[PDB]
RNA sequence: CUCGAUGUUGGAUCAGGACAUCCCGAUGGUGCAGCCGCUAUUAAAGGUUCGUUUGUUCAACGAUUAAAGUCCUACGUGAUCU
């Protein structure tokens, strides 16, 4: 399910692991203000 | 049409009158059954195509009965044929060259001496019967200790299977 | 799609009629294709409870080809229930007795073993030869490609095809052959 | 107890339904399910199975495009495997690096 | 002339990457059914002095024959068409939730 | 015939043939040599 | 006229699949720029109607469109009525084109806004264990905090180059 | 090739032999160093029972195989081409290389059973009445183990037992 | 496994199954002339006696028979009997 290919690219085998898809904030205030950091 | 090998003609409906002896020149006695042909007519023709079987059929009817005791659809059929209703109707598989126009009378001389016939009827109804009369089971001894067991089936299967096989001979309508 | 709701619902869940040609086809690959369609497993709206199976018509079931020796080795077993009622027939004996049985038995075994299976059997239409009832013919929408490529007999190659292939060896001039 | 343990089945069966629907949707474009799922990952598209099945039902012009993209990447894999590394990577094979 | 998929049924797909290589652009206009791939709509299907009557074909069947007729017409088994008892009839939700 | 797991020619007219999917020994000189593969 | 590795035509002489010829990269990169320009023009001219997007929110992916409701399975620490931006967009699609992130689309390209319209808790959910013959039985009831978001708007900007 | 004709005239028989046209190997084999016709044309592991354009070159007019010394085939490829021609006959693919029929005998009709990849002679196989357990399952052979080394373009190898 | 019970050896009754075949069918070998045998391959559709004696299964004996098969079925079957 893509685990070995992501590893060949220096990515985590699981796309839930490190990287922008998981580590970037989920949302921001519509006005621009940043959200507080997510618990995880 | 003329007769050809492989050709199958119609039969009759007759009434069983009774039994009678006859003797052959050899002195041997044979019993015979008298079958009276009572108002036998052809009723219906079904082409080989519409019969759904490999042969055409010719429906024949036996004994005149009361128009007062027959269903309307049956009365409607006989009115169109122009005959009184028959008690029994039977289907005969014929070859195409043996078809007869419905309404045609059938007689005893349709058959001739020396020929062989198959006769089909319903057997004498004996009602619910035990295994001795129905299947020829031996039953059990009359004396020597037997407790309430003289005409019974005995065992009906083995212990292992835990059931009774389909088709097992048992008391029932005979 | 900007359809109204009912016509939208009608189109999405409609029954399609497929044609499949069984000539020279292994009955199991015919069965595998039909089983998907009878279930609706080919539809992205598939659900087991949505009753989204299709109609499959298969012609030329008399002209199926088994691979190997299965015509002689494959046995169909049954029991009448009565003592002595176990019956076993080869695929060949069964085929000559009933020319849709083998395809019917292959499909039936591939469908889910639940109560929807006999309903999916009512949307299956098996015909041993090229003849199909006209009412069935007018229902058809799409013919499925045959799952097995029929190889050409030597007599069916064009002279260009024969000429294209090279002669691999020289036979001695003095060999009787 | 059945209601407690049924939470594990509910998740497992939803995935099989999504896969079944995606397999249906891929076959309409001549793809097998692994060819679609495997190659989308190689394009750095992380759409999961629930979304892909939703697209297959409700956005079929998009789903066909996702099918074409995955089919395109698969052909780039075949071309790459035939090469000895001398030839450059395919257009859709290039990976965006993050740091 | 290379096409990843055929372009003759659902939409004409065109895949492209942006100059930066970070966005895949998919152009997919729908394909219309050509006129020539269509059929015309099927239009084709006395001395009477009496008002043509409705020839109402009021025909009644018994359950057996009726269920055989419904099973064939709709290509089901017979089992759907038999009734259910009060217990199951009274359990069905007659005001089910409706989503859109 | 005698059924045999190992077929052995007993003479010089005893010949080995496979028929009906199994090996046989047929001998026209000494018919008592006929064997069937078991 | 036979190469050293020539094989006459048989069933196995060549692979069963057809031969595929990929486009020349120089022409395709030019062809790509025309497609992107064509799609960028549709955005400038507003040649699109309703948009849908796929957003990554609260661990999962949501295919969303304007006016949609989504039920978030946790508290969000936002007041009811607060408007936020959804920042992880994987895909925005229209009738005639779709934009795909690798894995996420740029913020300059697409904008998704949602509104908190309810903060509630789920219905009670039973947690019961049982092991037979062990006098092992326990019951627990939980309610999960939830947030309902309404998707207000999906906006795309002609930032394709 | 060489023929033999027997003509009886006036109670006298004359048996002669004539040399007919002979085919010749196509020029420029892609691998002249190959030993047998197969390896000379890069054909090893690349033909099947249905490749009759190849198989028909190694059989007699009545469907029989030709000797190895005459064709030049390796012992190995001879066995592959031999099995392949047996299967091609049973598949109905050689409808002209049929057994010679003496005295214009008209065979009684047989049931048509289409088949392919038939390893055993049809009359020589018994029904599998007891299939056995899953761990000792009596299988049905499909194809020939002589062709196991054929080039496989799928990731799954040929299944020779069904 | 069953001791908060799975009671019964032989017989009666009704028999289901295996085939390692007693008889009937089709074969091969024979130290098979023939008549009988012996041995093997195939065959389980059909059949396979009545008595004296012993509680007996087992056996012996008297008469037969195409033959009086070997086995399994909770040592088949006792909410059917003895
Ligand atoms: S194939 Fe080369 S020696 Fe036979
Ligand atoms: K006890
Ligand atoms: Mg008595
Ligand atoms: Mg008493
Ligand atoms: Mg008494
Ligand atoms: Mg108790
Ligand atoms: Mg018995
Ligand atoms: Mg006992």
């Amino acid at each position: 399910a893509g685990g070995q290919w992501r590893l060949q690219q220096g990515l985590a085998a699981n796309p839930s692991g490190y990287g922008p898809l998981t580590e970037l904030p989920d949302w921001s205030y519509a006005d621009g203000r940043p959200a507080p950091p997510m618990k995880g | 049409h003329p007769w050809e090998p492989g050709s199958f003609r119609v039969g009759l409906i007759a009434l069983k009158l009774g039994m009678m002896p006859l003797w052959t020149k050899d002195g041997q006695k044979h019993v015979v059954t008298l079958l009276q042909v009572q108002d036998c007519h052809v009723l219906k023709y079904t082409s080989k195509e519409n019969c759904n079987g490999k042969m055409a059929t010719l429906s024949v009817g036996g004994k005149t009965v009361s128009r007062f005791r027959k269903a309307t659809s049956i009365l409607e059929f006989y009115r169109e044929l122009g005959l009184p209703p028959k008690q029994t109707v039977k289907i005969f598989n014929i070859t195409d060259n043996a078809a007869i126009k419905p309404g045609t009378p059938l007689y005893a001389a349709h058959f001739r001496p020396g020929q062989y016939v198959d006769v089909t009827a319903k057997t004498i109804g004996k009602g619910f019967q035990g295994v001795m009369k129905r299947w020829g089971f031996k039953g059990q001894p009359a004396t020597h200790g037997q407790t309430k067991t003289h005409r019974r089936p005995g065992a009906v299967a083995t212990g292992d299977i835990g059931r009774v096989w389909p088709g097992t001979k048992m008391p029932g309508k005979m | 799609s900007s359809f109204s709701r009912a016509p939208q619902q009608w189109a999405t869940f409609a029954r399609i009629w497929y044609l499949l040609d069984g000539k020279m086809q292994p009955p199991g690959k015919l069965a595998a294709m039909a089983s998907i369609r009878l279930q609706g497993l080919h539809k992205p709206v598939y659900h087991a409870l949505s009753d989204c199976g299709d109609h499959v018509v298969i012609m030329n079931t008399r002209h199926i080809a088994f691979s190997g020796n299965k015509w002689e080795q494959k046995v169909y077993s049954s029991h009448t229930g009565y003592p002595g009622g176990f019956r076993q027939v080869t695929a060949a004996q069964l085929h000559l007795r009933d020319p849709v049985a083998i395809v019917k038995l292959a499909i039936y075994g591939m469908l889910p073993k639940n109560l929807h299976r006999r309903t999916m059997m009512e949307r299956l239409h098996l015909f041993p030869d090229e003849y199909i009832p006209e009412d069935i013919l007018k229902n058809l929408v799409e013919e499925l490609p045959q799952p097995r490529k029929i190889p050409k007999r030597l007599d069916e190659y064009t002279q260009e095809e024969i000429d294209a292939f090279p002669r691999l060896w020289t036979p001695p001039e003095d060999y009787r052959l | 107890v059945k209601c407690t343990k049924a939470r594990y089945l509910k998740k497992k069966n939803m995935r099989t339904l999504w896969i079944n629907r995606i397999t249906a949707a891929s076959q309409e474009h001549g793809l097998k399910y692994p060819a679609l799922i495997g190659n989308l990952v190689k394009c750095q598209v992380e759409l999961n199975r629930k979304v892909l099945a939703d697209l297959a039902i409700y956005e079929p012009k998009t789903f066909k495009s996702l099918a074409a993209l995955a089919s395109r990447r698969r052909h780039e894999g075949f071309a790459a495997a035939l090469g000895d590394g001398k030839e450059p990577e395919g257009i859709f094979s290039r990976v965006v690096q993050y740091h | 002339t290379y096409s990843p998929l055929p372009d003759d049924y659902n939409c004409n797909v065109e895949l492209a990457l942006t100059s930066d290589g970070r966005t895949i652009v998919c152009y997919h206009p729908s394909v219309d059914i050509p006129y020539e791939h269509t059929k015309p709509i099927p239009r084709p299907d006395h001395d009477q002095v009496l008002k043509t009557r409705l020839e109402e074909k009021v025909e009644h069947l018994e359950e057996g024959p009726m269920i055989e007729q419904l099973s064939k017409m709709f290509f089901t088994t017979k089992h759907r068409w038999y009734p259910h008892g009060r217990y199951h009839r009274c359990r069905k939700n007659l005001n089910p939730p409706k989503d859109r | 015939f005698k059924n045999k797991t190992v077929l052995k020619k007993r003479c010089k007219d005893c010949y080995l043939v496979k028929r009906r999917g199994r090996w046989y020994v047929y001998c026209k000189t000494h018919p008592r040599h006929k064997q069937r593969q078991m | 006229s036979y190469l050293p590795g020539y094989v006459p035509k048989t069933s196995l002489s060549s692979p069963p699949w057809p031969e595929v010829v990929l486009p020349d990269p120089v022409e395709e990169t030019r062809h790509h720029a025309e497609v992107v320009k064509k799609v960028n023009e549709m955005i400038v001219t507003g040649q699109y109607g309703r948009l849908f997007a796929v957003v990554h929110f609260a661990s999962r992916q949501w295919k969303v469109t304007s006016e949609d409701l989504i039920l978030i399975g946790n508290e969000l620490d936002l007041a009811c009525g607060e408007r936020i931006r959804l920042e992880k967009v994987l895909l925005v699609g229209a009738d005639n084109f779709t934009l795909l992130g690798k894995p996420l689309l740029g913020k300059d390209l697409v904008r998704v806004e949602a509104t908190v319209i309810e903060k509630t808790e789920s219905w009670p959910r039973i947690i019961m264990r049982f092991r037979k013959r062990k006098n092992f039985k326990k019951k627990r009831i939980v309610t999960t905090p939830q947030t309902v978001l309404r998707i207000n708007s999906i906006e795309i900007a002609p930032c394709l180059l | 090739f060489r023929e033999v004709v027997e003509t009886q005239e006036g109670k006298t028989t004359i048996i002669e032999g004539r040399i007919t046209a002979t085919p010749k190997e196509s020029p420029n084999p892609p691998n002249p160093s190959g030993q047998c016709p197969i390896c000379r044309w890069n054909l090893k592991h690349k033909y099947n029972y249905d490749d009759v354009l190849l198989l028909s070159q190694f059989i007699r007019p009545h469907g029989g195989m030709l000797p190895r010394k005459i064709t030049g085939l390796c012992q190995e490829e001879h066995r592959k081409i031999e099995e392949c021609v047996k299967m091609a006959h049973r598949a109905g693919l050689l409808p002209n290389h049929r057994p010679r029929l003496p005295e214009g005998v008209v065979p009684k009709s047989k049931p048509q059973l289409n088949r392919y990849l038939t390893r055993w002679a049809p009359g020589s196989v018994k029904p599998i009445y007891k299939k056995g357990p899953r761990w000792n399952r009596v299988r049905m052979p499909v194809g020939s183990p002589l062709l196991r080394d054929n080039v496989c373009y799928s990731r799954t190898p040929w299944k020779l037992y069904h």
